[PDB]
């Protein structure tokens, strides 16, 4: 899809936490 | 959480449910 960061990988609501604010 | 991956408009679903009110920010999607 382009620029993506959780797709192919795997993150946790953490790092989902990190785009709020 | 348990295992998951998202790839574009599923990455903002978990972003719009991970700040709820805290807030949210995002750049241009997939």
């Amino acid at each position: 899809g382009g620029g993506e960061q959780c797709c192919t990988s795997i993150c946790s609501l953490y790092q989902l936490e990190n785009y709020c604010n | 959480f348990v295992n998951q991956h998202l790839c574009g408009s599923d990455l903002v679903e978990a972003l719009y449910l991970v700040c709820g009110e805290r807030g949210f920010f995002y750049t241009k999607p997939t």
